[PDB]
């Protein structure tokens, strides 16, 4: 995906 | 910035690149903070698959710590410590407060982890 170099933390 | 840490994200990118990435993330998500998480030099632990994290500002340091332990597949018996600007942060602080007090000129908060309680040992 385009911007999947960052891990987005959720709960 | 302050401290005497060494992060590969900074080895790999010049300041102008980092600042553009950090600024962009800060703008797009006002209630989250961008964080670089890397293993400390000499630490006998795995690396993370990704080193950039977008973290809710009200998530506590303690909760973030448990998430990183899980990402590198630590056993309950295994030690792990965070370091931010050469200090182990308190677990009750929010990531947003830790970010405010420690983020660098490129708008990233830098967190190192190690199995030892002294950075670089």
């Amino acid at each position: 995906e385009q911007d999947d170099d960052i891990e987005v933390i959720v709960d | 910035g302050p401290g005497s840490m060494k992060f590969q994200y900074k080895e790999d990118h010049p300041f102008e690149y980092r600042k553009k990435e950090g600024e962009k993330i800060r703008k797009k998500y006002p209630d989250r903070v961008p964080v670089i998480v890397e293993k400390a030099p000499k630490a006998r632990v795995p690396d993370l698959d990704k080193r950039k994290y977008l973290v809710p500002s009200d998530l506590t340091v303690g909760q973030f710590y448990f998430l990183i332990r899980k990402r590198i597949h630590l056993r309950p018996e295994d030690a792990l410590f965070f370091f931010v600007n050469n200090t182990i942060p308190p677990t009750s602080a929010t990531m947003g407060q830790l970010y405010e007090d420690n983020h660098e000129e490129d708008y990233f908060l830098y967190v190192a982890y190690s199995d030892e309680s002294v950075y670089g040992k």
